[PDB]
């Protein structure tokens, strides 16, 4: 049932070593036990047991170890691991990375106490992603449509507007509407101004009733940055798999998480793996991301968008590389579109929603969607090639068809990819904009589309 | 990697020796 | 290829004990004298009531025959004769045929590569399917055809290219593979088999009288729906006095169907 | 000879990826030039 | 028996009173029985790499040893099962727990107990009879297809003291009792085998028979032998399912094993959703392919050791079926994901990196796995042959084969069906790039083709040459246009087009191409190359003549034969008898011979 | 012949002793029994992998690509157990074989082997893909002892000169092939086109040979001259005027 037995409290700090506090004479410590330290002045500091050996408990303290000493410091041991106080009332609310509230509301009245670490979703019970989530952005919803239960990152780079994109997805996201959908938004490693941006932007624009927001600031404890995704997913598992919700879990910078996992690894004195990150990051990252999908006999399904700042703009870096191995696809923010002031600067060409063929078509959206998206992709690819050709040969050397792919290219970036931060577009409105662009070409030039789809939708 | 690993092994030896020196 | 020495000698004494079990099982009376002589060197170590340890010491000591390649070849020849003699279960073959087929296998290069083994594998598939077969036209047809095949194999062996046996494999395995809803094709194949046999009564005494009647009834039952006239259905019903499946019964059913095809 | 011999560093990996995208872009731009010239050249020959 | 936890740091659990413990022994840690392997001993102490998350393990917790290294339960009740990489039964975990989650520290017995299986004892056996490892002491009817041969474990031997009579028995009932050196062994249907040990054989035979896929390119131009080692560049854009589903529905292997090496969560559920719904025709009945397979599935967040073990589990299952005299096919759908799991273990063991950050022993761990394929004479006395074929996919980043898992795999596998996104984008299914792809088994299969398809080796050689000539001629077409080629070369492009468009392509969703028998495959290629030889003779016979044969004359006077050469793909072994199919092929040979004879 | 087989699934530490056992047998047969021994060591790459695995397990100081820093000495302890010895009619020849990982000649396995061994014989995909069996590429190949195991009493007088001129013509043939790949054959001189035609005729006749076809050195040199006769006599800049006068017209 519950821990009926009282907590021991130890003054027996044998030492301090950076963020570690080394207790000794400890009775039967647990690995990953939560502990509550008190400084000599009476100030509380929270910590977690990072290692155990015989009588010794190595506590990683969350805040710095400033003020800790070998005599007056006292450490209370909670007898248990960290359990999230989960509930549905976490929707409409904002929490710090530890799960303490920061919206002036009360502490969470837990519907359950769930271990943050989760468990593997039994592969026999997992169900294939088979309906759409609208993200509101046309460069996603019309081109890279996300299936409910898909995992798909937004790769970005330092200084690109991926937070404004993630904020827009948090505002606009929902079911197709041919009541029970929720965002969970883990904001890891966010500077103070950006945390105020998310908090303000979701509070202002009506969204809060369908989002749970976790903020971990850039200067919050590095171990709370590790807890924050595990806390968010534990909440998303409660909302999806117990409360039957559809859930979209947004993680705001996995790079800042990798740069945290590196610290916890260095704290255990583990030797660094490839490029200075822990070799086991593939599993830890998977253990985050795979807390996703629909499940047998339930309506609930966690969809996920791990936003990820590619270090040095480079896809070969282990952070994007491992994310591309675990997640079903990727979406790219592009510095070129950003410099062109195209917002949202999502580049359609290297992007791929791996699952999109089961999010879209008859019954799920509209029968034309795949045909439209293929033809738009082809016309944008040919348009980019013809735009490069114009720059080589001059406009006089272009055919009439080249001028169509080039006029399409200009109108496509200005109407399809461009959207602005608060314009919300359905899948249906995105397809009708898609047709307004495809109508530029002769019916016969739309080669990837079937003649039935052209006969039903080429007319305007 | 090899230098950091050999350092880590020497530290573990020094810790074990330092505990043995208490006897 | 290789093994631990304890494994290697354990396999030797295994193969000796298995050759003995096969030899006793193929022949409980010791009639197969020429065959038994070609195993006397291994049979003695099982006919003597030796413990597994005692034969294992004799194997390590080189007193038992201990070449696993020779034992595997010799064991293989024996069990593939045992499969022949066991496969034909309702029709025990003559001793001279058994020693003849043994000599042909002993003379062959490699029994796994031999068409002898291919024919027995095709018989095994067909026979094994019958062991749990529910009552249905295809299954009754295969029971009948397999019984003829077992008899003819017990009359001519496996190595003889008897055209009837070779066709009975081709037709049997086709009817086995043929999908269970394909009733008209099952009927047509079974009819085609009886039409092509030399005998006017290919199944006569091959199988139980109840099964012979089931074959006759089955051939009649799928013809009756083709008749638009009750008088022609009564002429076809009068043919159900027959019990043995015959080419003449098939021709009679066809004659009644052809007479209705004229009378429309 | 066979290599540029910039000294191994993450800087040099970035610079060599940039030089590769530069050279590959140059190839594509000049391939369009060669194709357009080839078309006109064959048209003129028939004329 | 059990030791006690002395310390924990991440997944590393040090235990004490472990003086009786062994290297790589399998241990249950904590009150929740978390799995782990002993990676070091240091006295009466053992260091255990715990697989599952150790959060909540405490000093002084029990540490229960299993008397075994990491091992697979083998026995009846494998067919239809779904396993994780360490043989835990994912279907039964689901049905007992009624949870969407694997609970940390499952102890569910891998083969389901309490199911009384129908057992028939091997009727030759008696009390006092001699027996050796791999002897089939009885048969279990676990499913309609796969009669399960129960066999003596490879290390057990002696005299039968008892055998159970015909009846119904579950995996814990003692079916056999035997004695050796005065010591009795009681024995069950369940058999435990160390997963990293090769199940021994009488002899690994040279592989000599095709593993027919029912797919024209795969069976004609790049054949894999029964017992063969092969790879596929499994990636989304190439359509990898075209091979794996075709093998699963049609191929001439009695049993199949799947290993999910460490696949993406949703891609894993595609496998687990799809296979139950697939079916095979057997003896004119239709049955689910789950009657003849087991799916060792693992999502990317399964424990690292389970992903690294998963490949060895699938082959250890496949070797048990091989020892039953079955031909197994084993699919391994991303050897790269397994190599990542291996790299993570090495990283956690703080071992030094080698090529691209992989461990030194990656080459050995790959090679010692692919060498577990092949045909065999089994252990034990009924002399039976069997095999495992290993179809281990690779996933080189950006297609770059210099990736060490990919390079070491291509250094070992004898066949490589190089699927290509450029062909898949054009819907050229089965999407195999014939320039990239290869097979080393051609020589070894000559015996089979000489016996059964004696003209086919010439045809295969000519086909590969015609395709290579198409790629060489395409450079001349790009330089100076098709009009500039010789007549021989123009007809070579036309036949290469027929080969590429209607021989090598095969749309498996169509009723006529669901499967393609080897005789149909030979007959098609025989007609295309017969046309090539007759056209080439007509051209070369009229070389330097006044009137000269050319592709346009052939298309004018016998464009019907070109139409038939395409049309032959539509012939259906279900609706058309073999004689009808062979006769149509023979008629097209006569038709084309008369047609060319009317010209020259 | 004596065979030592360590299979790819046999315990990887046995690979360290496998060639050492073979050599210890070769040393008995040559240095005590005066046999003329040839030792073949197959995939010294699988030996070097066994060194890399053992080195990882031991925690040795790593050299390049994670091989142990002593890989040269250990490879020398294998390879230097070769040669003739005074007072003995015996001899150990060795022809080790190794798979160059990712085809890289600068990889530590070929590279340290290249330092220790008396030249090397190279096999190439650029020959094998064109079906040129045996696919031996002469250009990277050398044999250090060819500078002695040739000439009177051993081989024909011309051998050294023919070899050097064949090397020059094949090397220039590869260089003009690399020019053709940029500027096309229209930029090559008639002399350069003859070196490209030499490279074709050379591969088709000198390198190309049947798997059971046995050719003598004297036959090989007559083939060499029949190829050298493709050029005008004055272009044969590696051959002396006396060797040309004795052998070029014949």
């Amino acid at each position: 049932n519950y821990l009926s037995q009282p907590r021991l409290t130890y003054k027996t700090v044998s030492g301090v070593n950076g963020p570690l506090v080394i207790l000794d004479h400890v009775k039967f410590p647990r690995y990953a036990e939560i502990v509550h330290l008190t400084l000599p002045d009476g100030t509380k500091r929270s910590g977690q047991v990072l290692e155990v050996s015989g009588s010794k408990a190595v506590v990683q303290v969350f805040e710095g170890t400033s003020g800790i000493d070998a005599k007056k410091t006292s450490c209370e041991f909670t007898g248990d691991i960290l359990r999230t106080p989960v509930s549905e009332d976490m929707l409409g609310r904002v929490f710090n990375g530890s799960g303490k509230p920061i919206d002036r509301g009360p502490v969470v009245l837990a519907e359950d106490f769930l271990d943050i670490m989760g468990q593997p979703i039994n592969p026999q019970c997992r169900i294939y992603p088979e309906e759409m989530i609208q993200t509101g952005i046309s460069a996603i919803d019309g081109m890279n449509s996300i299936a409910r239960g898909q995992k798909i990152p937004i790769f970005s780079a330092a200084g690109l507007p991926h937070n404004e994109i993630a904020a827009q997805i948090c505002r606009q996201a929902g079911l197709v509407k041919k009541e029970n959908f929720a965002i969970v938004f883990a904001a890891m490693g966010v500077n103070m101004e950006t945390a105020r941006f998310f908090k303000s932007d979701f509070e202002e624009n009506g969204s809060m009733d369908n989002v749970c927001l976790f903020l971990n600031l850039a200067n919050d404890p590095t171990i709370e940055r590790i807890i924050t995704p595990r806390l968010a997913l534990t909440t998303a598992e409660f909302l999806a798999y117990q409360c039957e919700k559809h859930v979209l879990v947004i993680l705001t910078d996995m790079s800042s998480y990798a740069e945290a996992l590196r610290e916890v690894s260095a704290a255990r004195e583990e030797v660094p793996g490839r490029r200075g990150f822990p070799g086991y990051m593939y599993t830890d990252l998977a253990t985050i991301y795979e807390r996703a999908g629909r499940v047998e006999g339930r309506n609930g399904s966690i969809t996920q968008i791990p936003i990820l700042t590619m270090p040095n703009d480079d896809i070969t870096h282990p952070i994007p590389d491992l994310t591309g191995y675990i997640t079903e696809g990727q979406i790219y923010v592009d510095r070129q579109l950003h410099n062109r002031q195209i917002y949202p600067p999502i580049n359609v060409l290297p992007s791929l929603s791996r699952l999109m063929k089961s999010a879209i078509g008859e019954g799920m959206t509209r029968k034309d969607h795949a045909d439209v998206s293929n033809q738009l992709y082809a016309c944008y690819a040919i348009g980019k090639d013809v735009q490069a050709m114009k720059a080589v040969v001059g406009e006089e050397a272009l055919t009439s068809d080249d001028l169509l792919y080039l006029e399409f290219l200009q109108k496509f970036e200005k109407n399809f990819i461009t959207q602005g931060p608060y314009e919300n577009r359905t899948v249906y409105e995105t397809l009708d904009i898609g047709w307004q662009l495809l109508r530029i070409f002769p019916k016969e030039m739309l080669k990837r589309i079937p003649q039935s789809t052209l006969s039903e939708f080429y007319p305007r | 990697f090899y230098r950091l690993k050999k350092i880590q092994e020497k530290k573990k030896i020094i810790k074990e020796k330092s505990e043995k020196d208490l006897e | 290829g290789g093994l631990t020495s304890e494994q290697y000698h354990s396999q030797v004494v295994g193969k000796i004990g298995y050759i003995a079990r096969c030899m006793q099982t193929i022949d409980p009376e010791n009639n197969l004298k020429k065959i038994r002589e070609d195993y006397q060197d291994v049979l003695i170590w099982a006919e003597k009531n030796y413990r597994f340890e005692e034969i294992l010491e004799a194997s390590k000591s080189g007193k038992c025959p201990n070449d696993l390649d020779a034992l595997s070849r010799r064991s293989l020849i024996l069990q593939e004769l045992l499969r022949l003699v066991s496969s034909i279960s309702p029709f025990k073959m003559k001793l001279d045929l058994i020693e003849s087929q043994y000599e042909k296998m002993k003379q062959h290069v490699n029994l796994w590569k031999s068409d002898y083994h291919v024919k027995l594998n095709q018989l095994n598939q067909l026979t094994d399917y019958l062991k749990n077969a529910a009552p249905t036209p295809k299954n009754n047809f295969l029971r009948a055809m397999t019984s003829v095949l077992q008899m003819q194999i017990a009359q001519y062996g496996i190595t003889e290219d008897n055209e009837g046996i070779n066709q009975l494999f081709k037709l049997g395995l086709h009817l086995l593979a043929m999908a269970n809803e394909k009733i008209d094709e099952q009927y047509h194949l079974f009819k085609g088999y009886v039409k092509d046999q030399p005998e006017e009564s290919p199944f006569e005494g091959i199988l139980p009288a109840e099964d012979q009647k089931i074959l006759v009834k089955t051939m009649i039952d799928y013809a009756m729906p083709k008749l638009s006239s009750k008088v022609l259905q009564d002429k076809l019903s009068a043919l159900s006095s027959s019990d043995v499946l015959t080419k003449t019964l098939l021709d009679s059913i066809d004659r009644i169907v052809k007479e209705n095809e004229k009378l429309n | 000879k066979d290599r540029i011999e910039i000294f191994p560093s993450r800087m040099a990996q970035t610079i060599m990826k940039a030089r590769l995208k530069g050279a590959q872009t140059g190839r594509n731009l000049l391939k369009k030039k060669s194709d357009a010239l080839t078309l006109r050249f064959r048209q003129i020959l028939k004329k | 028996t059990f030791g006690y936890v002395h310390g924990v740091s991440g997944p590393v659990v040090t235990a004490c009173d472990m003086a009786g413990a062994a290297m790589y022994e399998l241990v249950r840690v904590g009150h929740s029985e978390l799995v782990g392997e002993i990676i070091r001993l240091e006295g009466d102490m053992a260091t255990i790499q715990v697989y599952e998350e150790t959060s909540g393990v405490s000093v002084g917790d029990p540490v229960l040893r299993t008397g075994k290294p990491l091992s697979v339960e083998l026995g009846p009740g494998i067919m239809g099962a779904i396993f994780d990489g360490i043989q835990r039964p994912l279907s039964d975990i689901s049905s007992q727990t009624q949870s969407i989650y694997i609970p940390r520290g499952v102890n569910v017995s891998a083969l389901s107990r309490d199911i009384k299986w129908e057992f028939i004892p091997s009727k030759n056996l008696r009390v006092g009879s001699h027996i050796t490892g791999g002897d089939i002491y009885g048969i279990v009817n676990e499913n309609s297809l796969i009669k399960h041969k129960i066999m003596l474990p490879p290390r057990s031997r002696g005299s039968v003291t008892y055998i159970a009579p015909p009846g119904n028995y579950d995996a814990s009932d003692v079916v056999l009792e035997l004695e050796f050196e005065g010591v009795k062994e009681k024995l069950s249907m369940v058999q435990v085998w160390p997963v990293r040990q090769v199940r021994p054989v009488t002899e690994k035979l040279p592989a000599n028979h095709p593993l027919l896929t029912g797919q024209r390119v795969l069976d004609a131009l790049f054949p894999c032998v029964q017992g063969g080692t092969t790879a596929i560049p499994g990636a989304f854009g190439c359509g990898k399912t075209v091979i794996s589903q075709s093998l699963s529905k049609y191929s001439n292997s009695d049993v199949i094993i799947y290993v999910g090496c460490g696949e993406r969560g949703n891609e894993m559920s595609e496998v687990l959703r799809d296979f139950p719904e697939l079916t095979m025709e057997v003896d004119g009945k239709v049955e689910s392919i789950m009657k003849r397979t087991a799916l060792v599935a693992n999502t990317s967040n399964m424990p690292v050791a389970a992903r690294e073990a998963s490949i060895y589990t699938g082959i250890t299952l496949s070797e048990y079926f091989r020892d039953m005299g079955y031909h197994v096919s084993m699919m391994a759908d991303s050897t790269s994901r397994w190599a990542e799991a291996l790299r993570e273990i090495s990283g956690r063991l703080a071992e030094m990196p080698a090529d691209s950050g992989y461990p030194a022993y990656l080459g050995a761990r790959l090679a010692s796995f692919y060498e577990r394929a092949g045909r065999v004479k089994c252990l034990g006395n009924p002399e039976r042959e069997g095999s495992v074929s290993i179809v281990g996919a690779v996933s080189p980043p950006g297609g770059d084969f210099s990736d060490p898992v990919t390079s070491a795999t291509l250094g070992i596998v004898q066949v490589f069906w190089g699927l290509d996104k450029k062909l898949a984008q054009r819907k050229h299914f089965p999407s195999v790039n014939w320039l990239i792809s290869y097979s080393k088994y051609m020589r070894a299969l000559d015996e089979y083709y000489d016996k059964h398809f004696t003209e086919f080796v010439p045809l295969r050689t000519k086909a590969k040459e015609i395709l290579q000539e198409e790629e060489d001629l395409a450079e001349i077409v790009q330089l100076v246009g098709k009009a500039s080629l010789a007549e021989t070369d123009k007809i070579t492009l036309e036949v290469a087009k027929l080969i590429k468009d209607d021989f090598l392509q095969q749309n498996g969703y169509t009723p006529y191409d669901r499967f393609c028998p080897f005789y149909k495959t030979v007959g098609m290629l025989s007609n295309m190359i017969s046309f090539y030889d007759m056209a080439r003779r007509a051209v070369e016979t009229t070389a330097q003549s006044d009137n000269k044969i050319t592709w346009s004359i052939i298309r004018e006077h016998m464009g019907e034969i070109l139409y038939k050469l395409s049309s032959m793909k539509f012939k259906d072994p279900v609706k058309d008898g073999e004689a009808k199919i062979k006769a149509d092929y023979a008629q097209l040979l006569e038709d084309m011979q008369n047609a060319f004879r009317s010209l020259e």
